[PDB]
């Protein structure tokens, strides 16, 4: 059960899970995300950076590594096994210098319309969702919708449509309109883990591509209680 | 959890009533005999053999009779012996008038009294409230105003001082009651507790509450039930705390964490619950609630003497998502046989400023009897050539004569005459405004609840 | 372009009076009478040999004397000969009531009109008004009401049947009014040419119009007119055709091509103006500014026996981009010699429900005769501890003791005596409201316009 | 006099300036605009982005061609003769296949930055009116703009670049810096006056203009005749 991976983080005192854990979870729940995989050598990557598909992003995965890019833990952009040889001993070589779990080996994520979908607990309401377009519109702002879970069909249609930044996810220059259908789909099910979850205190799914049919999560964060 | 009893009490004690006619207990009792309660009042106090010619004990418990309610307004200190007393009798709600708990930061005491008062089985109501009325069961049991207009609406507030003097301000604006109830800290009895009560009253058809928070946890319920509830009920919110500065304000007068401000709104769109700004928008809006059934569709017809106030008309429907459309031609052409050439049938239909009393007879009835009208709002500017209760009759004969029942709400503008003419016509359970941004605004509230009802419609769907 | 004469007339004319009463000719002629005009009035009829014990004539130019104001009721195919008898009898303004013109699409007909008006260098009001009243001049040349409240509010308005009816309603709002002037058609003179009378015009004060367009390539100077204006006194539009729907709606209304919501908002920004969305905040807000001086700084003070219409209060003002800030500690110490421990003095000011009638009088003065404080607005609400006159003669009092001027609004929330207390409050020229948030919303717009003059201020900056 | 454009354009029934002919009439103003030169030769190109300095943009200047990508009339970041050649070539060569032509204009580059839409139109009511919006999405797809009508103030212009919602994009925010409000403040001022001095001008358009920590620089202008 994806359970056990709550279950081993709070009997190892964690108060969030790992990126491949938090990924594995969400996917579980029928969220689509960025196919990966978790190496424990340099070796390991080969069969699954071709299974994944070049090119692929590497990532290191340590529960002391808050950032994973200040440290040097992240490589873009890899497009061979040669580099992927050459990007995992250098994140080796440099988290270890910067600070004595795996590789996680990543696919690359096409560039479409990025959105934020989070999860978090109001005293009052329980489990709340909330959704809002990518970069500025959320971080600059603060263009977001909320919907108290468990969200129907309806909740979800509408907390979308409310949105200022709502016009860019049905066509304007240069970019097609995306799937809302799979955006609607994705915020029932991120409420549905915050009902069924009582140890999750709060969940960030943040960017999430919208693409003109499905999205990919790329990125999640899942803290613990 | 069945609060029928409450509401409906066979016999209810004033714990704190006094030979001093001036005691809040006093007033109480006083409110209760004044306003006609049929069941027995039992006076409970130390020493009288009798107040207000009936038989005084000194304990609820001495009562040979079994005791539904005890009003409790004897000091903080006193309280919890009371409770005890009331426990023993078999009480099932204590509505505990006493100040000085968790609003003066005695949370420890106030949880004390909701953990004694739940081991003998028994709720509470407050603390730090004044009371509740009942106005099917001629229950005043409020040191409030000693009467109320008899009518469909439930008014539930948390605000003392405000929540009182709105059961006063609903005799002037005309709005028949069927409860007030005061909730003030709800440490126990709250919002989702009275509304499972109001939905299966008979006598309730609007619920308005003034709100500034629920407990932490209680939100889930909140949305659950008010949600079905708006299903074949309206629900207002007077919502305290709706900026993000007025929340933190509101919240340290109740003793409290402030809420987000967000997460309710959303959670009232989801209860299909509409947040009013303001007291005349409640109060307007619960109105024509009240008195009204709801749109069956988006064919509102506005009716105007002239186009000025037409246009604010328009504009103020469309501040509110509201956008007319033709008039049915069959409308037009009734109408066409008494209106000059040189009338407007755009929507609004403009009947002109020439036009007399016994046109908005006919133009109102000719509206209410076609079968493709949904909604109407008759607007009316004094002339020289009208009277405005010429005009208010004519618009209640119509209304008879429709022999049916579609939402009607009517705004007049002018001087003493147009007041009096509104005042008539608000007695007549017609919902009437002395400007045309008003009559439109509580129009646009019945076609909001209507939207409303459709988002929990649509979010309730099977899969 | 000088309308010194059209004001205040030494002769009117009445063309087309008639012995029957009921005619609107008649109906202007016996306002004219009735409200006591000391010029000459003239009225003209091609038969009768006196009118209302005046001596009549048939035609202006007959009149054996100079006219200044010829306010012609006669039907549309008749105006242009008269007019061209007014022209050939000098007179200066054609006050012309008759409708048929432009607004049913007779332009040409208009034009001609104003044309001819101008070649004998008269100029025109409206066509398609109901006249117009000047208080100060005891001038009542409209068929509206025959009487107004008498101050310093000029009321211009677009609409005919809508501006009629707001005249009455002055009344009923206790708004003194130094005049009304209806507009109508706007074929000649407009909002400009007014707005430069009202400018000079000692009498008035503060200058409220029903707009719905003004005539293309007259924008620039309506702005560099009414901001000049805006220095010294407060211009309120309710615009017509607030939304894209309403613009349209109300320009077919008017025979004209819709305008520019966006840029005519820009406009009235630039010009220092209010924009009013409705009646009842246009006349909530001219109201206050009629009767306060605009406040010298941002230290406003709410005061409230409960915290519930505080936080209506502290929302309302916060919707408006006011926010309140701790009070000056001697106006605590003051209010602390008489408050209990348990109220709060975070602005607003909480002398919580016990407060009886003598605190609002202690309260409101210390408030208005601290150096430190800048406005005040006093809300109330009813409970048995309190009568509502009472504590209306105790804010009466304070402010008169207090023996300056600062801008004050009075919310009151209750039953039939809180209404009575609200009139008694208006009828002194304090503003004020039976809600809270009507009182803070009016407050708000003595502080949106003290805004609006700072903008317009800098925006005349010298580089 | 730089009224002499306008003269021109009019007595040759035109009812636009061609780009290098707005460009130099809102520069007279003191609007600042990317240098420019008007090419009279394939080899008079080379001289120019010589002159201008590498790189450079080439851009298709002709009364019939009324667009620009779509025909396939421009190219950017040519740092050498032979790159000005080769886009010259096609320059030729690609508007043609998808119109006499007054020549080729040679474009200083444009560092990237915060694009704004400065704006002038004509409203019947109240004549030359100034608009202002951020560039991209929040002008074409949100309509996020402002107005002030003409002639504008300091005040006018200040306050209607605080007034629309993308306004924190100018005050810096992850990955760009401030830029410099008062640079906007003067050009829409100035594009006020452009308005209220030249009746002939019926609708004017500075889009975009591109912001900087230090000063503002219009990248293309329309200037519509009447
Ligand atoms: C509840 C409250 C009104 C009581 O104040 P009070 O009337 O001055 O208090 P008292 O001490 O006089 O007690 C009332 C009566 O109850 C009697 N009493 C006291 N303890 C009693 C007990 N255990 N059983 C029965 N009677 C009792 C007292 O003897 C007195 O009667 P008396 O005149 O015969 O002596 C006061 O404590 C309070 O909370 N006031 C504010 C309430 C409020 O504002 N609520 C919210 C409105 S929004
Ligand atoms: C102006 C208007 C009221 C005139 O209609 P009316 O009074 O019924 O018309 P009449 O033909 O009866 O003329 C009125 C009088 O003027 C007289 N009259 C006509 N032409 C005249 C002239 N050239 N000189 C002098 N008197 C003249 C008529 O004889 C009549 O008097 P009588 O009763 O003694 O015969 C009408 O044409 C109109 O426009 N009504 C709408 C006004 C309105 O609502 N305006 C907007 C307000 S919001
Ligand atoms: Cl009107
Ligand atoms: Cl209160």
């Amino acid at each position: 059960s994806s359970r056990d991976l709550l279950l081993k983080a709070k009997e190892n005192g964690r108060k969030s899970l790992l990126e491949h854990e938090a990924k594995y979870f969400i996917s579980s729940y029928g969220i689509p995300v960025t196919n990966i995989r978790l190496a424990k050598s340099e070796e390991e990557a080969v069969n699954f950076s071709r299974e994944i598909g070049f090119p692929v992003v590497l990532k290191i995965v340590s529960p002391q590594v808050v950032h994973k890019s200040d440290v040097g833990g992240v490589k873009v952009n890899l497009r061979s096994e040669e580099e992927v040889r050459k990007a995992y001993r250098e994140i080796i070589e440099n988290v270890k210098r910067n600070v004595p779990e795996g590789i996680l080996v990543q696919e690359f994520a096409p560039p479409g319309v990025e959105l934020i979908i989070g999860l978090l607990r109001d005293p009052q309401f329980g489990p709340t969702v909330m959704f809002g377009l990518g970069g500025v519109f959320v971080e600059l702002f603060r263009d977001v919708s909320f919907r108290v879970a468990p969200l129907s069909e309806q909740d979800a249609e509408s907390m979308i449509k409310e949105v200022k930044a709502y016009k860019l996810l049905t066509g304007f220059r240069g970019m097609e309109p995306v799937d809302i259908e799979a955006i609607k789909d994705a915020l029932i099910r991120a409420g549905r883990i915050g009902v069924e979850n009582e140890e999750i205190a709060e969940m960030d799914l943040n960017p999430v591509i919208a693409y003109p049919k499905g999205i990919k999560v790329v990125d999640a964060r899942i803290i613990l209680r | 959890n069945d609060l029928e009893r409450l509401f409906n009490p066979s016999a209810i004690a004033v714990v704190g009533a006094s030979k001093d006619p001036s005691k809040i207990g006093s007033q109480i009792l006083r409110n209760l005999l004044s306003y006609g309660f049929k069941g027995k009042v039992y006076p409970i106090n130390p020493t009288a053999d009798e107040l207000m010619g009936l038989k005084c004990y000194p304990k609820v418990s001495d009562v040979p009779d079994k005791v539904d309610v005890a009003v409790i307004s004897v000091p903080s200190d006193k309280v919890l012996g009371v409770i005890d007393d009331c426990g023993k009798a078999g009480v099932k709600f204590a509505v505990v008038i006493t100040s000085g708990f968790k609003e003066v930061g005695n949370e420890e005491l106030e949880e004390e009294l909701v953990r004694r008062a739940h081991s003998y089985g028994m709720r509470v109501l407050g603390p730090n409230i004044f009371g509740y009325l009942y106005a099917p069961a001629r229950l005043n049991a409020t040191f409030g105003p000693k009467d109320v207009l008899s009518g469909n609406v439930a008014f539930i507030s948390q605000s003392g001082a405000l929540g009182i003097a709105l059961m006063g301000y609903t005799v002037v604006e005309n709005i028949g009651i069927s409860s007030i109830v005061s909730v003030g800290n709800k440490a126990d009895l709250d919002d989702v507790d009275l509304l499972d009560f109001f939905d299966k009253d008979p006598n309730t058809g609007v619920i308005m509450i003034y709100l500034e928070g629920i407990a932490p946890g209680r939100g889930r319920m909140f949305i659950d039930v008010a949600s079905r509830v708006s299903l074949r009920k309206p629900i207002i919110v007077i919502k305290a705390g709706r900026t993000e500065v007025g929340a933190r304000a509101a919240a340290s007068h109740t003793g409290s964490i402030a809420g987000s401000v967000a997460i309710y709104e959303s959670a009232f769109k989801q209860s299909g619950i509409l947040m009013a700004k303001s007291v005349e928008d409640a109060f307007d809006w619960t109105k024509a609630l009240s008195w009204n059934p709801i749109p069956e569709g988006e064919r509102l017809i506005v009716l105007t003497n002239g186009g000025g106030a037409g246009v604010q008309s328009t504009d103020t429907f469309a501040d509110n998502g509201i956008y007319l459309s033709k008039p049915p031609e069959s409308l037009i052409q009734e109408i066409k046989k008494f209106v000059p050439p040189f009338a407007s049938f755009a929507n609004p239909i403009d009947i002109t400023g020439m036009a007399p009393d016994d046109w908005y007879y006919m133009g109102t009835l000719a509206a209410l009897k076609n079968p493709d009208v949904d909604a109407l709002t008759v607007l009316y500017c004094q002339t020289a050539v009208t009277t405005p209760i010429g005009v208010a009759k004519g618009i209640v004969d119509a209304i008879k004569e429709a022999g049916n029942s579609k939402p009607v709400t009517v705004g007049m503008v002018g001087g003493p005459e147009v007041a009096e003419a509104v005042s008539f016509l608000n007695k007549q359970r017609i919902a009437a405004y002395p400007t045309p941004e008003r009559a439109s605004s509580a129009m646009s509230a019945l076609y909001a609840y209507a939207r409303a009802r459709s988002y929990v419609m649509k979010s309730l769907a099977v899969r």
